[PDB]
């Protein structure tokens, strides 16, 4: 992450590999490395890296919640709060945070049921956002031509290599003088 | 045969309102099972099994003096019974199929007649009916039709249903068992020793690491909706506080520091550290009284424990 913008792999710029604590029993795997980066210091290069690690062993708890009104009224769920769940016969007593909540309210603003998701919002919604991002990023463009695509990209890339060839010629011809 | 109803704010009984009843029949609890069938195995796994609902049925008829009045009476019935408001039903029986007694046909010792045109067989005080048992039921009504047989007699078929928990909630706490102040509300269905202050009546102990409890209720008080409520003067200062119990799980309170004279109100799935400002993060585990001996074991000789609860039946 500190190599200059024009190098792209001559791996200057704080080459390093880190790992988490659980690695030693699972072993050698690794994700897509932090290739893109213009960051100088090394303090960053460990924080962002371990964040890339710990974001990936994902746990989504899309439980269901059911409101008790006559009893336990002080549980209006709100997103971005801490909560202590505990399911017996599951192996679970830790505390987590809400990331999604879904209220309904018929009339007099009385709640009927709640739905919530914890930690990461879902596996589901991640897929769906991926799809919709693909489908909206596409159709916002104008270069797309479904009949033989890549003309718009290959025209560009070949133009790029051609101007690089012309630049090579210019370099030789200038170093001549 | 009166079908008493205690509503939130009043008490009602039908036969007071000219409403005789034929009988009361109380179904058991609808066991919803949760089985799972393995694909090619001659046997299916029990995921779970669980009580749901205790549907009551009560057919009641009524006689009046004139045909018009039927309407009024019927409306009264609806306005008196059909209540989404969760009510507390109490059943009543008689002790005997009473008859008219011997008399003398000498222009004297004539027979009586009720407000309704019937013969009063209930001559003495000790004739009329009784709360057959010291329990109730949390109950709601379901649809009725009113066939009018001849005259002023009309029948109705009430179909009641349990509200929250399919159980025979015992009226009165366990402390009224402790202090023999309130009278009634203790029927022989509950096998209760007379030795008040003796074992298997007491839920108020002092200066003990471990003690014994007799939960007279056949059904288990694991459900939080039941009014299981404990309160303990901890006796001895500590940083952590564990107490174990049988027919239930272990309980800890770690991570918060306490003091001796401080008291804990341990409500169902809930912990008042000092009566308010609930500190209930520590080991969310609720205790469960099944039946008979429910032995507890503290760890530092609490100077007081006492706990009231409600007995539930199946």
């Amino acid at each position: 992450g500190n190599y200059s913008g024009e190098e792209t792999f001559e791996h200057a710029g704080l080459v390093m590999e880190a790992r988490s604590a659980l690695a030693e029993i699972y072993g050698d795997i690794h994700a897509e490395p932090f290739k893109d980066g213009k960051v100088t210091d090394q303090e960053t290069m460990d924080k962002e890296l371990q964040s890339r690690l710990k974001k990936s062993l994902k746990q989504s708890l899309s439980l269901d919640f059911l409101v008790l009104r006559e009893s336990y009224p002080e549980a209006d769920p709100q997103p971005g709060d801490i909560v202590q769940i505990k399911s017996t016969k599951l192996g679970l007593n830790d505390l987590v945070r809400i990331v999604q909540v879904k209220t309904i309210r018929g009339i007099n603003n009385v709640i009927v049921k709640q739905d919530v998701t914890l930690g990461e919002f879902n596996r589901e919604q991640r897929y769906m956002k991926k799809v919709n991002t693909a489908a909206n990023y596409v159709s916002g463009l104008n270069d797309v031509n479904l009949s033989n695509p890549s003309k718009a990209a290959e025209n560009l890339k070949s133009k790029v290599a051609s101007i690089a060839k012309s630049t090579l010629d210019l370099m030789s011809r200038t170093d001549l003088i | 045969d009166i079908e008493l109803t205690k509503k939130d704010g009043t008490v009602i009984k039908l036969s007071e309102y000219g409403f005789i009843v034929n009988d009361i029949v109380i179904d058991s609890m609808q066991i919803n099972t949760k089985y799972q069938d393995k694909e090619n195995m001659n046997g299916r796994i029990l995921m779970g099994s669980n009580y749901i609902s205790r549907d009551i049925v009560v057919p009641c008829f009524c006689k009046v003096k004139n045909r018009s009045d039927i309407a009024y009476m019927r409306d009264m019935l609806y306005s008196l019974t059909t209540d989404i408001e969760p009510m507390y039903l109490r059943e009543i029986r008689r002790k005997e199929e009473l008859n008219y007694r011997f008399t003398q046909p000498t222009s004297d010792d004539y027979v009586k007649l009720d407000k309704n045109n019937f013969p009063d067989y209930e001559y003495s005080r000790h004739d009329q009916q009784i709360y057959v048992n010291g329990k109730q039921y949390k109950v709601i009504f379901n649809g009725v039709i009113n066939p009018k047989q001849k005259g002023n007699k009309v029948s109705f078929e009430l179909k009641f249903e349990t509200t929250e928990l399919p159980y025979g909630e015992s009226i009165g706490t366990s402390l009224e068992l402790e202090e023999n102040k309130k009278v009634g509300l203790w029927s022989f269905d509950f096998n209760i020793d007379w030795h008040a202050g003796g074992d298997k009546r007491k839920y108020t102990f002092e200066n003990l690491s471990k003690g014994t409890v007799y939960y007279h209720g056949s059904a288990p008080n694991d459900q939080f909706n039941m009014y299981k409520k404990i309160t303990i003067i901890l006796g001895e200062d500590t940083e952590s506080f564990v107490w174990n119990l049988t027919h239930a799980e272990i309980m800890k309170i770690e991570g918060i520091k306490l003091k001796a004279g401080d008291r804990i109100v341990y409500d169902s799935f809930r912990v008042y550290k000092n009566g308010v400002e609930i500190s209930t993060e520590t080991n969310i585990s609720q205790p469960k009284f099944k039946y008979g001996a429910n032995k507890f074991e503290f760890n530092q000789t609490v100077q007081k424990v006492q706990f009231d609860l409600k007995f539930y039946y199946k």
